[PDB]
C-alpha cells in the first residue's frame, strides 16, 4: 500500500483519485491519500470550487517514486512533486497517518473496476503521450490539445496520441482504395498493430488512457482518440479473436463507469451505431451492446 | 464547401474545375426469368465529366465487362467512377489538372476523396444545385457512342459545340442545363422541339442543331414552356 501526502489544502477543491473523489473545504486539514493499491497506474485530479472549468490531474505510479501534492499560489493550482529523500518522505507520511488526517483509498474488495479500466495502461507509455520527462508523473487537463488537433499550437503541452485518419495514404494502399476503405483490416493489423503499436496491449492501453482522460477531464480530443480507436477495430473484417473478446470487456467497463448524465458529449452517436449495429464486428460486442441498450437506448 | 445558387458564378472564373456525374455508370434493364424471378441485365454506361467553362466533356465509356463477376455493383460503380476520374486527372499535364472537382451526387465524395489522396490540393466538393446531367444519354450522339462501344474507351467532345464563339460560358451553361432539364422532364417533346425543322441540321462534329441566334431564342422559349407545363401536370397546380 502506498501514500500520497498533501502539504496543505489552501483552496476549496474537489479531489479525485481514480474513480473516487472528495470535497475539501478552504484550509481544511487534509494531508493526503493512503492505502493506494500498488500495481496499477493511478490519477489524482482537481476541480476548484470557484472554477468548475479546467479539471486537471497527475497520472502516476508509486513504484516509480514517492509523490506528494503541494498548492502553488503563484501558478494557482495543486502540483504533484517527487520527494527524493526517502527517509524524509516516510517521516512526513507516518506523522500524518498518526495524526490521521488522510483519507483511505476506498476500494471495495469485490471491485475490479479500476483494474478493468486500466488493465493495459502502462506509465512508460503515458509518458510518451505526455512528454515532460523531468517528471515521473504526468499532467493532463481539460484544455490540452492532441497532435492531430494541432495539425488542423504549443507542442510542449500536447497529447501525442497516435494519429488515426481513415482518408490518408497511411490508411489506404494504392490500388486497394475501395478495399481498404471499406475493410480497414490492413490499416489495423499491418500498419497499426504490427507496425506502430507492436502488439494489441499497447493499442488497448492507449484506447483506455484516451477514454480515461475524456472521462476525468472532459478532454475532447481524448474522446476523439478513443472513438477513432474503437472505430478501426469494428471496421476491420479480420481481427484476432482475442482482441475482440477483450475489447468487449474493455468497453463494457468504460460504459459502466461513465456518469449517466454525460452521455451526450462523451459518446459519438455515429461511431457506436456503426460499431454495434452496422460494422463487421456488430455481433462481437455482446456485453457492450447489452449494457448500451439498457442504459442509453436514446442515443441508439 | 458546397456549390449552390449563392456561389454560382464561380463555375466561370479561370480556375480549372470539372463537374462529375455518375448517374449513368451502372445502367440496367430489369426483366423476368423463366422461373418468374427478377434479374437485371447491365448495359453499357458512362462517366460524364465536364469543364463548365470550356465545354470540354470527357465521356468515359463503362463497358459491361467491368461488372463481370462483381457483387454490390451500385456500390462498386462509385469506386469505378472515382478510379476513372483519378486516372483522367493523372493523365492530364499539370497545368490542365483541375483545382476543383464537383460531384453531382454526395455519395461520390468518399470514393473520389480516397482516390485523389495523391492530389491534396484538388478540392472535392458537393453541390446543392439539382443539375440535369442524367439526361446526357438523351443526346443522341452520346447515347450512340456509348451503346456501340465494345471495350472501355474515352470519347472527347465539346458539349457547347461552337456556341462560345458568340456567347459566354455562363450563357452556354444555362442553355445546356435548360436543354437537358427539358430532355429529362419529357424527352419526346424536347427532342421534337429540336428537330421539327428538317432544314436545321447537326454538323458531324456537333451534338446540337446549327441554330441561328434568333432561332435559339425561339428554341430556348419552347424548352421553357415544356418544363413549366410538365410541372402543373406533375402536381396539379
Amino acid at each position: 500500500m502506498n501514500t500520497v501526502p498533501f502539504t496543505s489544502a489552501p483552496i476549496e477543491v474537489t479531489i479525485g483519485i481514480d474513480q473516487y473523489s472528495f470535497n475539501v473545504k478552504e484550509n481544511q486539514p487534509f494531508h493526503g491519500i493512503k492505502d493506494i493499491p500498488i500495481g496499477h497506474v493511478h490519477v489524482i485530479h482537481f476541480q476548484h470550487a470557484d472554477n468548475s472549468s479546467m479539471r486537471y490531474g497527475y497520472w502516476f505510479d508509486c513504484r516509480m517514486g514517492n509523490f506528494y501534492i503541494q498548492y502553488d499560489p503563484k501558478d494557482g493550482l495543486y502540483k504533484m512533486m517527487e520527494e527524493r529523500d526517502g527517509a524524509k518522505f516516510e517521516n512526513i507520511v507516518h506523522n500524518f497517518k498518526e495524526r490521521q488526517m488522510m483519507v483511505s483509498y476506498p476500494k471495495i474488495d469485490e471491485d475490479d473496476t479500476w483494474y478493468n479500466l486500466t488493465e493495459f495502461v502502462q506509465m512508460d507509455k503515458i509518458r510518451k503521450i505526455v512528454r515532460k520527462d523531468e517528471n515521473q508523473f504526468s499532467y493532463v487537463d481539460s484544455s490540452m490539445t492532441t497532435v492531430q488537433e494541432n495539425e488542423l499550437s504549443d507542442p510542449a503541452h500536447s497529447l501525442n496520441y497516435t494519429v488515426i485518419n481513415f482518408k490518408s495514404r497511411e490508411a489506404i494502399r494504392p490500388g486497394h482504395e475501395m478495399e481498404d476503405f471499406l475493410d480497414k483490416s490492413y490499416y489495423l493489423n499491418t500498419v497499426m498493430l504490427q507496425g506502430i503499436f507492436k502488439n494489441s496491449s499497447n493499442y488497448f492501453g492507449e484506447l483506455q488512457f484516451a477514454f480515461l482522460n475524456a472521462m476525468f477531464f472532459g478532454n475532447y480530443g481524448s474522446s476523439l482518440q478513443w472513438h477513432a480507436m474503437i472505430e478501426l477495430i469494428c471496421s476491420s473484417a479480420t481481427v484476432p479473436k482475442h482482441m475482440l473478446d477483450k475489447l468487449d470487456e474493455i468497453l463494457y467497463y468504460q460504459i459502466k463507469t461513465l456518469p449517466e448524465q454525460y452521455s451526450d458529449i462523451l459518446l459519438n452517436e455515429r461511431v457506436w451505431n456503426i460499431c454495434l449495429y452496422s460494422s463487421f464486428q456488430k455481433n462481437s460486442l455482446h456485453n457492450t451492446e447489452k449494457i448500451m441498450e439498457n442504459k442509453y437506448p436514446e442515443l441508439l | 464547401g458546397a456549390m449552390n445558387s449563392s456561389n454560382y458564378a464561380e463555375l466561370f472564373n479561370n480556375d480549372i474545375k470539372l463537374f462529375v456525374d455518375d448517374t449513368n455508370v451502372y445502367r440496367v434493364t430489369v426483366h423476368k426469368t423463366f422461373e418468374g424471378n427478377v434479374a437485371t441485365k447491365a448495359i453499357n454506361g458512362c462517366i460524364f465529366t465536364l469543364n463548365p467553362k470550356t465545354g470540354h466533356l470527357f465521356l468515359k465509356i463503362i463497358h459491361t465487362s467491368v461488372w463481370a463477376g462483381q457483387k454490390r455493383l451500385s456500390q462498386l460503380a462509385k469506386w469505378k467512377t472515382a478510379e476513372e476520374v483519378s486516372a483522367l486527372v493523372r493523365s492530364l499535364p499539370k497545368e490542365e489538372q483541375p483545382k476543383q472537382i464537383i460531384v453531382t451526387r454526395k455519395a461520390m465524395l468518399d470514393p473520389l476523396e480516397v482516390h485523389m489522396l495523391d492530389f491534396p490540393n484538388i478540392a472535392i466538393r458537393p453541390t446543392e444545385l439539382r443539375l440535369p446531367f442524367s439526361a446526357a444519354m438523351s443526346i443522341d450522339k452520346l447515347s450512340d457512342v456509348v451503346m456501340k462501344a465494345t471495350e472501355p474507351q474515352m470519347v472527347l467532345f465539346n458539349i457547347y459545340d461552337d456556341w462560345l464563339d458568340r456567347i459566354s460560358s455562363y450563357t452556354a451553361f444555362s442553355r445546356l442545363t435548360l436543354l437537358l432539364r427539358a430532355l429529362k422532364t419529357n424527352e419526346e417533346s424536347a427532342k421534337m422541339i429540336l428537330l421539327s425543322d428538317p432544314t436545321i441540321t447537326i454538323k458531324s462534329y456537333h451534338l446540337w442543331p446549327s441554330f441561328t441566334d434568333e432561332q435559339w431564342i425561339t428554341i430556348e422559349s419552347q424548352m421553357r414552356d415544356l418544363i413549366l407545363t410538365e410541372y402543373g401536370r406533375k402536381y396539379n397546380v
